[PDB]
């Protein structure tokens, strides 16, 4: 992202903590401004011998080097929980193809078969159909209905 | 956008105390820090204070020390420059000045430039 | 104030479309000929479902609050409708004492006169159907069978217990009830039974059918539901001394490990399997939750010490040096196996070698056989008669315990529980309390 | 094939035909040299 954030002058926007008194955990977010006790003596907020600002600037400039030059990061972490699956991926589709042995897949349900333009009537909010012996024989198709 | 006003101070005898402000408008300076500074006829300008706008912690020169306070409000976005002890060296313009970097080291500040200034107050020392 | 729930409630159990087939389900329904109450709005819990029947002619009610703690504590559902659009929120909303309207959201989605509802959720998807009908009536709800629709499904995953209305309004439950529903040609539910309402309607479940002929049918199987829990145990008030096996100085080397008798004690395992001192609790047979409440003729403490990669080998049908001449279980073991980290107490500056394993053995080890004997083994041809060179080593082999040791050769105190129901009356039972015999 | 003064890559496992020989699993199962000694389908005691 250098021609973004990398400007005439330098840019010191981006900051990173450069003291800090533990390694960070997993998925740890740390904004403290405390003032770091580099040696013993306490620093009761006031900057000094051992007593340091956590956060520095960085160095973004056009003329840096690609090691220096402003990088934009985006990390995605996949969560599972107890709980409805909500982020999928896009499904795509094929095409339909009437009154020949298909081996067909829609919705959820999947089969072979022939698919024939049928004269049932589901309900708005109805799916798929099922027979006296709960083997299904119509299907609404999904993109048209 | 960004200008820095500065109001009070000129002549006051030695010994005598003054108080400087520099009200910045149209910018904030929360995670970077201002400073001032002074040009003596025939020298350089020389770094006089500066105060981390968002912390307060304060860092001054060398000859300045003990004798020159500098606060600020950052509901006023106004920086104060409580200027005690007189010496006759003093005797110079003062410039009120912003800068765009945030550094760790609070004595950069006098080193590191500065992007924003201050139209600058003339300061006089008279004897008795 | 309760009113008769008389043929309402009934919501398509699924998106399935059945064409004049008459389909038993089993879901939550609202029974047929049940109370009501009847409301002019409180806080409600919501057990498994609830059927909300609106009558209005103003539109008076406008939306539903559901949660548990519903004070901006845990995420709560809220769902609002002002004039125009439907508005369902999951924001952590900071409720009031008796919210109503004038005259961390993590998820947020914007769309004479009866309005019945019917909310659940199951398995994290929370599901509303609902049906609009005309009436004319002032006092209860209309007679007549009308199926409510699916609306909308939230995959919101929450938990929800208590629920309130935003402004008559009528609140069933739902419980876990079978029935039989009627489809026409055209796929609408025109019909239901209750399967459990009367006997004439679980008749009519059994023939899958609403006409039965005349005759007897068999319907269901009578049972005399029991009205006491009897617990008889010996009155003994006595512990076993665990401490005595668990908390011991030194453990016996692993192929002459201990074999302590228990018998005639209150055995407390609930100290065992809440303890966090221990790192494998596996039991054979048995339950780690289940153990207090059994009585044992005997229970045989086994201790030993073993390291890291020795541990699987202490359970059933295992293989390995430890599980072939030290210590065999009975494929059929019927017992706990317990095992903690002991590196801090048999771990010295340089190592411990005070225990000793088995390396060979001239046959197989039968399940609870010990062998204690220091003769010189025989690998070879020419028989060692007490000598010792080639092929004559000695059996036993000298731990290394170091506290810099791998994790898996660090030492591990390992105990083994032999459980029996022998030929006796049981000795060694659980911390349960005994009640008076009717 | 244990003794080998080197062993190939996974990608290009190498592969001995043993044939024509008699063999004595006794003394493959007794040694603890092997952190992972585990027969499929088939018992190692039974080997012999
Ligand atoms: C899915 O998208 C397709 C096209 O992207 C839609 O197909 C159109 O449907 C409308 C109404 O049914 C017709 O007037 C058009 O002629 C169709 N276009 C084509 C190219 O066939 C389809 O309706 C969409 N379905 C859903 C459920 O959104
Ligand atoms: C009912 O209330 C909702 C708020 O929940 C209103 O929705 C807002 O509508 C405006 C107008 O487009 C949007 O800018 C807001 O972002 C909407 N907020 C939300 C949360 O969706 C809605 O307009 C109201 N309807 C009426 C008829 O008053
Ligand atoms: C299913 O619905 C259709 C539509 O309402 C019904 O068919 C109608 O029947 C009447 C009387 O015979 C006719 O006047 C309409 O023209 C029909 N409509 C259509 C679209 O054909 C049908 O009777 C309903 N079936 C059931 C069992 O209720
Ligand atoms: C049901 O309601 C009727 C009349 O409202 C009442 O007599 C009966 O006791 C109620 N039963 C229960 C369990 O509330
Ligand atoms: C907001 O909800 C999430 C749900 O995972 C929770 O982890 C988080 O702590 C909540 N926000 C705050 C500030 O607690
Ligand atoms: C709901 O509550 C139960 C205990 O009442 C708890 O075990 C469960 O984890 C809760 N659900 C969620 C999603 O945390
Ligand atoms: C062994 O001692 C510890 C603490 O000394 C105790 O927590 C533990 O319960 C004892 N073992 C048993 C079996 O009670």
């Amino acid at each position: 992202s250098n021609n973004l954030d990398s400007k005439v002058g330098g840019n010191y926007n981006y900051l990173y903590r450069l003291f800090r008194k533990s390694n960070l955990k997993p998925f740890e977010r740390d904004i403290s401004t405390e003032i770091y006790q580099a040696g013993s003596t306490p620093c009761n907020g006031v900057e000094g011998f051992n007593c340091y600002f956590p956060l520095q600037s960085y160095g973004f400039q056009p003329t840096n080097g690609v090691g220096y030059q402003p990088y934009r990061v985006v990390v995605l972490s996949f969560e599972l929980l107890h709980a409805p699956a909500t982020v999928c991926g896009p499904k795509k589709s094929t095409n339909l193809v009437k009154n020949k042995c298909v081996n067909f897949n829609f919705n959820g349900l999947t089969g072979t078969g022939v698919l024939t333009e049928s004269n049932k009537k589901f309900l708005p909010f109805q799916q798929f159909g099922r027979d006296i012996a709960d083997t299904t024989d119509a299907v609404r198709d999904p993109q048209t209905l | 956008q960004v200008q820095l006003v500065e109001s009070g101070g000129g002549l006051m005898q030695a010994g005598g105390s003054l108080r400087l402000s520099c009200a910045v408008s149209g910018r904030t300076f929360s995670t970077a820090a201002m400073g001032w500074f002074r040009q003596a006829p025939g020298k350089e300008r020389e770094f006089v204070a500066a105060i981390r706008w968002s912390g307060g912690s304060a860092y001054y020169a060398d000859s300045v020390k003990g004798r020159f306070t500098i606060s600020r409000d950052k509901a006023k976005n106004t920086v104060y420059l409580q200027m005690n002890s007189l010496k006759y060296e003093d005797t110079a313009v003062y410039y009120c000045a912003g800068s765009k970097i945030t550094r760790s080291l609070l004595s950069d500040y006098a080193t590191w430039p500065y992007d924003y200034w201050g139209q600058g107050t003339q300061v006089t020392v008279s004897s008795k | 104030a309760y009113t008769n729930s008389f043929t309402r409630g009934v919501y398509y159990p699924d998106k399935v479309f059945r064409s004049s087939v008459l389909h038993s389900t089993q879901d939550l329904f609202l029974p047929f000929f049940s109370n009501v109450t009847w409301f002019h709005n409180p806080v409600l819990p919501f057990n498994d479902g609830v059927y909300f029947a609106s009558t209005e002619k103003s539109n008076i009610i406008r939306g539903w609050i559901f949660g548990t703690t519903l004070d901006s504590k845990t995420q709560s559902l809220l769902i609002v409708n002002n004039a125009t659009n439907v508005v369902i929120k999951v924001c952590e909303f900071q409720f009031c004492n008796d919210p109503f309207l004038g005259v961390n959201c993590t998820f947020e989605y914007v769309s004479k006169n009866l309005r019945e509802f019917v909310f659940k959720n199951i398995d994290g998807y929370f599901k509303i159907y609902s049906k609009h009908t005309p009436i004319n009536l002032v006092r209860d709800l209309p007679q007549g069978f009308s199926a409510l629709e699916p609306l909308v499904d939230l995959p919101i995953g929450i938990n929800i217990t208590r629920f309130q209305t935003l402004l008559a309004y009528y609140v069933g439950y739902l419980q876990p009830r079978t029935f039989l529903l009627k489809y026409n040609e055209n796929g609408t539910i025109t019909d239901a039974v209750d399967c459990a309402l009367d006997p004439l309607s679980e008749t009519k479940c059994t023939l899958k059918s609403f006409t039965v002929e005349k005759g007897i049918y068999q319907t269901s199987n009578f049972r005399v539901q029991p009205t006491e829990s009897i617990v008889r145990f010996p009155n003994i008030t006595n512990l076993c001394p665990f401490g005595e096996v668990f908390n011991a100085t030194r453990f016996a080397s692993v192929y002459a490990w201990n074999r302590k008798r228990i018998s005639n004690c209150v055995a407390d395992y609930s100290v065992l399997y809440n303890s966090a001192s221990f790192s494998t609790f596996k039991c054979y047979g048995v339950s780690p939750t289940k153990l207090n409440d059994l009585c044992f003729t005997n229970v045989y403490a086994d201790s030993f010490v073993i390291r890291g990669d020795e541990v699987r080998q202490i359970a059933p049908g295992q293989t390995g040096k430890i599980a072939d001449y030290n210590y065999k279980l009975p494929d059929d073991f019927t017992g706990c196996v317990i095992a903690w980290n002991s590196n801090n107490l048999d771990s010295k500056v340089g190592g411990n070698y005070n225990y000793l394993y088995r390396l060979f053995r001239k046959s197989n080890l039968k399940p609870f056989e010990r062998d204690i004997s220091t003769e010189i083994y025989q690998a070879g041809s020419t028989p060692c008669n007490g000598v010792e060179g080639f092929n004559c080593y000695f059996p036993l082999q000298s731990y290394g315990f170091q506290p810099t040791n791998g994790v898996g050769y660090q030492p591990y105190r390992v105990v083994v529980l032999s459980f029996e129901l022998l030929h006796a009356p049981a000795t060694v039972c659980g911390p349960k309390k005994s009640t008076n015999l009717v």
